[PDB]
């Protein structure tokens, strides 16, 4: 079974050998203990007479077996509890940092389930002490019965038979039943993420709904619908207890059966007696891992699912660059044709768009909606490549620069966010990082935010807080424009805060991003008559579809558009 | 030993689990008779005791499905019972408590702590009733069978909880270190993949990959040292519970007991049953204790999320009045967040009918009044008079009726009509439906959507949704009548559809109402009323827009300020 054993040893990393090592160190404890049952047989045959020299003999060799077995199991453990294990998540965990760091951007920006999952993976990380914890019950489960039952096949072969019945019976009937195991987990669980996704409808608008008046409505709905769910679980539990009670059994019945079948052999065939005893042993002894293995059996659920999941997100690949000898001395962005479609949920967010901004000062655009307004700046950082198109800067393609020379030729300025409320020098300088301190105070003067500085406490080498408490909306933007001034990113992307940031800060950040035009392209979108007038080739954009080309002048006596939306 | 939960069904489950445990013991002693009784005599097939093994094998899976099913109606009856009071908690609960302070752990704690306490209780009452009543009743049956070897069996369970117990002279001082360290690492991992999206429009992405690497290569340091402090314990436990050292240790007493009088036969594999029952009933004690220590965390959980509200002072005794929107002489503060005062002492009238456009700093003493109308808290030092009554009196219901809140954000369901429609008036008057979304011109765009007027829009819908959520609750808002309209933001949405159609539809919508436009920019500030002016909690001037200029104090200022810009 090569699809979860190639996963399991891949997922693992440089400790695949300690691994198959410590597989191969169980595997023969489990048979050299099935090896120790099968020497219980003739102690149980001698010592049913007295014979000190045949249970000397044989207890002897059940000491070695005994020794060799909890010897063994010891060393399987092993792997767990050196540092093997250790490195084994950590190296995981290290390749799946570098995973995130060139996993292209779209595919974790894209959804917030996206972004939810990918966080997940560094923290769900840790089922690998479940997957060695799995290792040695499943392998006791399977091996130890087969071992004692392949002994009895030549030890009087009546016990044989069903003894190598009872757990081909349990186990691989379990997997064969995984199917209507399933079915149970299942007919529970959708019924209860429906009833998870009226809990969070409830959890996200509680305060609307008791505001609003139908909380006697929707809430006694949510009330029925919890008995409705209690009954469904009640008259689901009663055939799955049904029949999950007997798999539970499986080795009580199996225990009274070869009881049954030992007597009748014993008194209708047979010198039996000691081996029957014996098998009685057997079959208890058996019963325990069974037991503890009905308790894992959604920890391989889990951990085949976390390991799909790794071997999913892992085989994601990178933006494709090629033949990178260029040095875009000219910043013309001049998209030509580019008609990307985005997803199922929005369609074709572009359609065949001209766009050009050339200029050293300001090239502005307003768009229609989240498609052809700002999905146009996600491909500019080639976050998506184009379904049909080209992206030049200057005279080169975008396809044809590292992501290192075109991180550090662009550069934008965000909504409000990431500080991570850590000394203000790291995060101007995670601005560009081989900046010294000097180039901190002279890029974070003309940011306007100096001021700011000298007003918190500590200097430059304070926290601001727990999260920027001290810092605000206007004064943690200006650090925004800070490291976009020290990056000295001759292309700036400008989302402009203006309309959270407007009446009260709207002089520092308007005076901290003159200053950020000066001779470098900036494309920007905001809704103000300073820049939606004057701002300079100013673009209309309708579900990715390019009108109303140039300045705001002759878009505006052009009567289209433009007049119509700035006449409001 | 608890009470008020469901304990009646419950400790039936346990007693009667605990009763199918002492008849699986009550079957293996009659197969131990039973082979006495075909050793003593080699015979025809025994009929009593052998009519016992089966009469007891059969009574005690019996009894043991009646356990699991009990155990588990228990357990559906406990998860029901805890939903059904975190929703009714939940519902009446203060709303500034609610959504500023666990948007998502309600959610989390009614999915994950009651999906604990179902599987505590009914994955864990026949393992109590196991590991308490199996290796206690062994013991006796053990110490009847035999004098000897019930003491080598309690031996060879005993020397592994000696050794291990003494192995704690070499101690851990483990746990509240190693907790911290895994606290730090997954903040530091969480801190990574929330940073990734962002650095990665800087330098390629190589400080931020450094902090989270010797974050890693810290937390490995702790989590080695960890597994080789727990090394030898873990595994001479876990090859202390293998039957193998029972088995060694009945076998070299078997032949121990040859020399030195003999104990007979058969009375020895009754004593080799039942000792390596005894001596597998460790582990689900440890399994049991696991589960009992969580589910202690998670009850401590689900106690402090049952405590921490209450009811919000409730009254819905009073009245419904007129005169509709006063304060008088509130001084809140922000709760959870400041210790300060963030208002100073609010008093004005508003008479009914007209528009009070209000402006302060950036939401920090200017939205927290219409935080504070709503009754999401309630002031410290002050009464606000609604009316003639204040709302310790507020007619809860009434809330409802009268306030009509327009919000910046306004969250929808996914039944669009609904979501128009299950504000005010849950019914199908479809034809007034229409003439609200069409007074409120907000008919196209949901005329436009596939899914008809009832788009299941859900949280993926992104294009069905849109940015005129504000024009979908505000056609709600102008479906039902309720006086009182507040608007906390609007044109906070700055696409140039929602710079045009929200001016017309708010025209629309403040016909006959006495809103509370608290708006971020100064555009419908010039055609309101009264024009409020906030300066860290204290309001600083009353009048009209006109009268504010004309004194030129610093509404000029802030006035000023926008015409800039």
């Amino acid at each position: 079974w090569r699809v979860i054993w190639r996963q399991l040893i891949s997922s693992v990393g440089s400790q695949a050998r300690m691994l198959r090592r410590s597989m191969l160190a169980l595997l023969l404890a489990a048979f050299m203990q099935g090896i120790a049952f099968a020497c219980l047989y003739p102690i149980i045959d001698a010592l049913l007479r007295g014979d000190a020299p045949q249970l000397l003999n044989w207890a002897m060799a059940f000491s070695v077996a005994a020794i060799v077995t909890l010897v063994l199991r010891w060393y399987g453990l092993g792997f767990e509890y050196r540092g093997h294990l250790a490195q084994a998540t950590h190296e995981l965990r290290l390749r799946l940092g570098e995973q995130l760091r060139r996993v292209p951007l779209e595919k974790l920006q894209r959804g917030r389930a996206g972004e939810m999952n990918a966080l997940l993976l560094g923290s769900v990380d840790e089922n690998l002490n479940y997957v060695i914890a799995i290792a040695n019950i499943l392998l006791l489960t399977i091996v130890t019965p087969l071992t004692a039952s392949l002994a009895t096949l030549w030890i009087d072969w009546r016990l044989g038979l069903v003894m190598l019945l009872i757990f081909p019976l349990l186990v691989p009937f379990y997997y064969w039943r995984r199917p209507a195991m399933r079915r149970q987990m299942q007919t529970l669980g959708e019924a209860h993420q429906r009833l998870s996704g009226d809990i969070v409808e409830f959890a996200q608008g509680m305060m609307v709904l008791r505001t609003c008046g139908s909380d006697a409505d929707k809430s006694r709905a949510l009330l029925a619908h919890f008995n409705a769910l209690e009954n469904l679980q009640t008259r689901t539990h009663r055939q799955g207890a049904g029949a999950t009670m007997l798999i539970a059994s499986v080795v009580e019945l199996g225990l009274q059966v070869v009881v049954l079948s030992g007597i009748v052999w014993v008194v209708t065939g047979t010198l039996n007696l000691a081996f029957l005893i014996a098998a009685v042993a057997m079959i208890m002894r058996f019963a325990e891992p069974m037991a503890m293995f009905i308790s894992y059996t959604s920890v391989v659920e889990l951990i085949a699912s976390a390991l799909q999941r790794i071997e999913q997100f892992m085989a994601i690949a990178p933006l494709p660059v090629a033949e990178q000898s260029e040095m875009p001395e000219r910043y013309d962005i001049r998209f030509d044709n580019v008609s990307y479609r985005y997803e199922e949920g929005d369609g074709h967010a572009l359609n065949h768009v001209s766009l050009t901004f050339p200029a050293a000062s300001m090239s502005a655009l307003v768009g229609a909606s989240g498609a052809g307004k700002t999905t146009v700046t996600k491909l500019l950082m080639r976050y998506a490549d184009p379904q049909q198109g080209q992206i030049s800067i200057g005279g080169v393609d975008i396809r044809r620069l590292t992501p290192e020379q075109l991180n550090s030729l662009i550069s934008v300025v965000f909504q409000d966010v990431w500080l991570f409320d850590d000394t203000l020098l790291a995060n101007i300088r995670i601005a560009r990082p081989q900046a010294t301190r000097q180039e901190v105070e002279e890029a974070a003067r003309a940011a306007q935010c100096l001021e700011f500085i000298s007003r918190l406490p500590q200097g430059w080498l304070t926290p601001m807080g727990e999260m920027g408490g001290q810092l605000s909306g206007g004064e943690r933007q200006r650090i925004s424009i800070a490291r976009a001034l020290l990056k000295n990113a001759p292309v700036v992307i400008l989302d402009e805060p203006t309309a959270a940031l407007d009446i009260e800060s709207e002089l520092a950040v308007q005076k901290a991003i003159d200053n950020l035009v000066h001779n470098r392209t900036v494309i920007i979108i905001a809704h103000r008559l300073s820049t939606i007038a004057g701002a300079g080739n100013i673009l209309v954009m309708e579900e990715g579809q390019v009108v109303e080309q140039g300045t705001h002048a002759q878009l505006l006596s052009h009567h289209g558009r433009y007049q119509a939306l700035w006449q409001a | 030993q608890v009470i008020t939960p469901v304990r009646r069904k419950v400790i039936l489950a346990m007693a009667l689990a605990g009763l199918a445990a002492l008849t699986s013991l009550g079957a293996l002693l009659f197969l131990a008779w039973s082979l006495r009784d075909i050793r003593a005599t080699p015979d025809a097939i025994p009929a009593w005791p052998l009519g016992g093994v089966i009469g007891c094998v059969v009574l005690t899976f019996v009894l043991r499905l009646q356990a699991f099913n009990t155990s588990h109606y228990a357990a559906f009856h406990l998860e029901n019972i805890l939903r059904s009071r975190l929703a009714r908690k939940a519902l009446q609960l203060p709303p500034g408590v609610l959504q500023q302070m666990g948007s998502g752990s309600v959610a989390k704690v009614m999915l994950d702590d009651v999906k604990s306490l179902h599987i505590f209780v009914a994955d864990s009452t026949p393992l109590y009733a196991r590991a308490i009543i199996m290796p206690l009743a062994t013991i006796v049956i053990l110490f009847w069978l035999d004098w000897r070897l019930a003491i080598a069996t309690l031996g060879v369970l005993a020397f592994g909880s000696v050794v291990l117990v003494l192995a704690r002279q070499r101690s851990e001082n483990m746990a509240q270190r190693y907790h911290k360290a895994r606290e730090q690492v997954s903040a530091a991992v969480i801190e990574f993949v929330q940073a990734m999206p962002v650095v990665r429009t800087f330098d390629s992405g190589s400080t931020s990959f450094l902090r989270y690497q010797r974050a890693l290569e810290e937390w490995v340091d702790v989590l080695k040292t960890w597994y080789r402090k727990a090394g030898f314990s873990a595994r001479f436990s876990f090859s202390i519970l293998n039957p193998l050292p029972t088995l060694f240790v009945l076998i070299w007493s078997g032949y121990g007991l040859l020399h030195y009088g003999s104990f007979d036969f058969i009375a020895w594999v009754a004593v080799l049953l039942l000792g390596s029952g005894m001596a597998e009933a460790v582990m689900p004690m440890m399994m049991l204790n696991n589960l009992v220590a969580q589910t202690r965390l998670s009850i401590q959980r689900i106690y402090q999320v049952l405590a921490m509200p209450e009811l919000s002072l409730p009254q819905s005794d009073q009245q419904p009045q007129e005169a509709s929107i006063t304060f008088e002489q509130v001084s809140f503060h922000y709760p959870q967040a400041r210790t300060g005062a963030a208002l100073q002492e609010v008093s004005f009238h508003v008479p009914a009918g007209q528009i009070v456009a209000l402006v302060g700093p950036s939401g920090a003493g200017k939205s927290t009044v219409a935080r504070l109308l709503l009754r999401y808290a309630d002031p410290d030092k002050g009464h606000i008079r609604i009316g003639g009554v204040d709302l310790r009196d507020m007619q809860t219901d009434t809330l409802m009726k009268q306030l009509s809140f327009v919000f910046q954000d306004n969250f929808l369901f996914a039944d669009t009509i609904a979501n128009n429609i299950r504000l005010g008036a849950p019914d199908t008057p479809l034809e007034a439906v229409i003439a609200a979304a069409r007074v409120a011109q907000a008919h196209d765009f949901i005329s436009a959507l596939p899914e008809g007027y009832n788009t299941r829009v859900g949280e993926r819908g992104v294009f069905l949704s849109g940015g005129q959520r504000q024009r979908i609750t505000i056609a709600r808002a102008l479906l039902q009548d309720r006086p009182i309209l507040v608007l906390d933001e609007a044109t906070a949405f700055a696409d140039p559809e929602n710079e045009a159609a929200l001016i017309k539809a708010l025209a629309a919508a403040m016909r006959g109402r006495t809103v509370i436009m608290v708006a971020h920019r100064l555009s419908m500030v010039t055609q309101a009323d009264v024009i409020l002016l906030f300066s860290d909690g204290q309001l600083r001037e009353m009048g009209n827009h006109t009268q504010l200029l004309a004194q030129g104090g610093l509404y000029q200022r802030l006035w000023q300020h926008y015409q800039q810009a």
